[PDB]
């Protein structure tokens, strides 16, 4: 086990501009804050797919489509004792919309 | 103090208190919460106040600041008390977070149990407009629980917000000049600006009516004929970026030339005999009755009554209300109660325009059939003694009509209309 | 700095089932592997949306939808020198079909 | 060697070799390659094997089983030459990643720069059906490049892969039985199982027939009745999971008792007199033509000739050939050369059966204008000498036919069609 730096490396990036994407979306999702103080980040935020068809252009819910999770298999750090462990959470992101897979 | 902080993070302190601004985004636990060991500085409320971040006047962004209030709390105990204290601050504007550690260090003199030192404040958190941000605080060690607040960040339609924030004027500006003969579309953005551009004809339901679309490379001068113009002919700009903001703007909702143009543009089309259709590029409150006209030309007179004028609506099928379809039947169209259309639409179909007189019979009383034929000169009751045509053969259409040879258009319990041809009698 | 144990906390969540989902949705996107020796993970797959627009029922683009990327902040290990440091990286996982903000 | 591995991980070694599995999933880093400081185990081809991990006989799925081949590499320097090594593994399907971390010792015996010492084998991996798995290999310190390797997995296609995989039997199960004297859907999932069902009507263009929708938790018997059975009858059901994937199913495409329905069910529609529309819950080839119904019932004789059989799609609209309407002509429609249509369009419009006789006259080379009438015993050229109707009436019908006392129908450049009244001569 190797020794970690408090200082954590951040390439200030932008591309974070879009605004209300979870309610703009026809897949719609909400969100759900997860709290651990032990763990860095202490909150994870999770989202959750409104429906499990997509929303239509008339603003109602269509089951020829899905409204799936979008998931990343993401880092958290955790406190021990002392002594740091990383620790691997799956987030959902948000929905996407997709056409199903139909079998025959 | 000020509503503008420069580009380098800073804190500040009220009077007596040292701090010292620790941050390079550190790994911040708040951890359990541990029993106080005697007295400790505790974060009792935040405050934010929005600010303005400039690295220069082009470059600026909404930041915020926060003040985190402290008081002596914990343990009660009775340089020497001196009280050290080092405060995060996390932020957390979706998707990013960051976090900042302040140290404090507050004089024997500040010291006080249960009353305020004061406050840190931190210049300052950036985030995006309208961004919702949530920050929390708390100590290391924590003796208490965290503090919480959320804010809802202002969107470009504030004050200052608008002329020193380039996410806000940075947008494609549009100007229009109808003075050069022609219609102009000034579009003042910066020459490195690649931008989406779409003409479009706004309608009631199912807006959709493309005209034009182009990908471009700014600035533009997009030059329109004024025979081009429509009352609902919109402009919608955008920079070809995901999720740009698109702008939207309707000019020519009132302008004189527009509505010309309009009615110009606009068609009556035969479907079936039973139904027509009103091809209009915008959508504007109209009426619409049947006409008679007459083979001397254009002076078509309507049959208001029996008939009234009906509310037509631009894309949507009318259904006639006659048993029969006549040649000299057409569509008249008023808006503003002004003539704007008079297509026979069964000119081609049923064509030419036969030489047929109209009679507009009446049911009275003990219903009695009372006739009046529609002649350039008003309707005239028959038989008469007028110096007209229709009167003269008065006598001869009453036998057509009741032996038969008359065409019925319309029936009703009040009345009926007539097509009588007069061929047998003008040749 | 604290010690960081070499031993990562695996939960073995399993959310993970959905298939072909950056082709099959509306908001369709391509991958890009971004890869560093000294970075843990040192492979940080990154999503593009194909298109500004959505694509419609017949297979074609609709530009009143836009396909909008779904970012997330993540964490990656860096090596130093030896030392570890945290560094922070924004990762676009996917894309959504939102509806556009029209400002008039 | 087994396709069949437990639970548990294991490391497998080639003879002589000593392998020992590390893994707890740790932070593995390729890093930057080194100068070797003498021979050292090189990783020289990834292989491999898929593998099925049991928990239990029915908890089973697709394991990835890796041989990683290692041979003596490295600088070439002249217990004592035992080599050591240690052997990441790095497996990637996204979006899930896990590293393995694997240390060989290799024997002095087996230590001969350049040739190989054999493999270390990993079960193993596991991942989901049809997924796309990356793996790569190195040493820490790395003195090479990393291998990699890609896999693709199979779908539930697989023989295997079938009968142990819950992914695969845990599917929505559906069986018919026609023997209840009803229609049986008996739909074997798990009683805890909540699942979409959807019957529905599958047509060309535009295939939505919505009929039914049920969110349900099965398992259930869904009865339909035989008279609710149509050739394009399918059903799709999934479980109420995300992205879950949909059976679908159409075992009434060759039915008899589903195509015997589904014309019972179909109906011809007069949307004016040249439109009409067959409506109808399948879309079976067929072909349709006017009729000329006698007054004296069903007997209904097609006009072929003139007229022809055209090819009928069901919910497309028809434009008819002629240019007058009958309440005596009738729309038919055979598919498979049988008739299953007969609707008088114009019965309710323009009706009833009026008692008219049809003449078709065909015009002969010189411009010969030839007169028949069609009888229910064949047609019959006027003027005739047959104890017929219409045969007797000969020759008042062709005076009613040039003096216009009859109504065309059709008329082209070889015929006419022409509707006779008899109301004159049968009263």
């Amino acid at each position: 086990s190797m020794k970690l730096d408090i200082g954590i490396i951040n390439e200030n990036q932008r591309v974070s501009m879009s605004r209300n994407i979870e309610s703009r979306s026809t897949s719609p999702w909400n969100y759900t804050v997860t709290w651990d103080p032990n763990r860095y980040p202490s909150e994870v935020v999770q989202a959750q797919c409104r429906n499990l068809g997509c929303i239509n252009a008339q603003g109602k819910e269509d089951i020829s489509m899905n409204s799936v999770p979008i998931q990343q298999e993401t880092l958290v750090v955790r406190r021990k004792h002392v002594s740091f462990q990383l620790e691997k959470v799956l987030v959902t992101v948000g929905c996407t919309c997709v056409t199903p897979v139909i079998h025959h | 103090l000020e509503r503008l902080v420069g580009p380098q993070d800073a804190t500040h302190c009220s009077p007596g208190l040292s701090c010292r601004l620790w941050d390079s985004d550190i790994l911040c636990l708040p951890g359990d919460i541990v029993p106080a060991p005697g007295p400790v500085l505790a974060p009792t409320h935040l405050q934010t106040e929005l600010v303005l971040r400039c690295q220069k006047e082009t470059d600026c962004d909404l930041c915020l600041r926060v003040a985190v209030h402290l008081a002596v709390h914990g343990h009660w105990e009775e340089r020497n008390a001196s009280l050290q204290a080092q405060v995060v601050l996390s932020f957390q504007a979706y998707p990013t977070a960051r976090c900042v550690l302040l140290e404090v260090q507050v004089p024997a003199a500040l010291v006080q149990f249960g009353q305020s030192v004061g406050s840190v404040v931190y210049d300052c958190f950036e985030a995006a407009l309208g961004s919702e941000v949530r920050i929390w605080s708390y100590t290391q060690p924590r003796y208490e629980k965290e503090l919480q607040h959320t804010q809802q960040l202002p969107d470009c339609r504030g004050l200052e917000v608008w002329n020193s924030i380039p996410s806000c004027w940075a947008l494609p500006w549009l100007n229009v000049s109808a003075d050069g003969d022609n219609v102009h579309l000034v579009l003042q953005v910066s020459e490195e600006q690649h931008f989406g551009l779409s003409l479009y004809w706004n309608q009631v339901q199912g807006p959709p009516k493309p005209r034009w679309h182009k990908q471009l490379t700014g600035p533009q001068i997009i030059t329109l004929q004024h025979t081009d113009l429509v009352p609902c002919l919109c402009i919608q700009v955008w920079p070809l970026e995901p999720d740009s903001v698109r702008t939207n703007i309707c000019p020519f909702r009132e302008d004189p030339r527009a509505h010309q143009n309009l009615w110009q543009a606009a068609r009556l089309r035969l479907l079936t005999l039973q139904s027509w259709l009103l091809d209009a590029p915008c959508s504007l409150p109209a009426e619409a009755a049947l006409c008679w006209r007459a083979p001397g030309g254009d002076p078509c007179q309507p049959l208001v009554p029996p008939l009234s004028w009906e509310q037509v609506t631009v894309d949507k099928v009318l259904e006639f209300p006659l048993l029969k379809g006549h040649p000299n039947l057409c569509v008249q169209v008023q808006s503003s109660e002004k003539l704007q259309l008079q297509e026979c639409l069964w000119a081609d179909s049923l064509g030419p325009l036969k030489d047929d007189v109209l009679l507009l019979e009446t049911r009275g009383p003990q219903d009695q059939r009372s006739l009046c034929a529609l002649e350039p000169s008003g309707c005239t009751s028959l038989p008469s003694k007028a110096s007209t045509r229709a009167a003269r053969l008065g006598e001869y259409l009453l036998q057509d009509l009741q032996s038969g040879q008359c065409l019925q258009l319309w029936d009703d319990d009040l009345g009926a209309l007539w097509a009588c041809p007069m061929d047998k009698y003008i040749h």
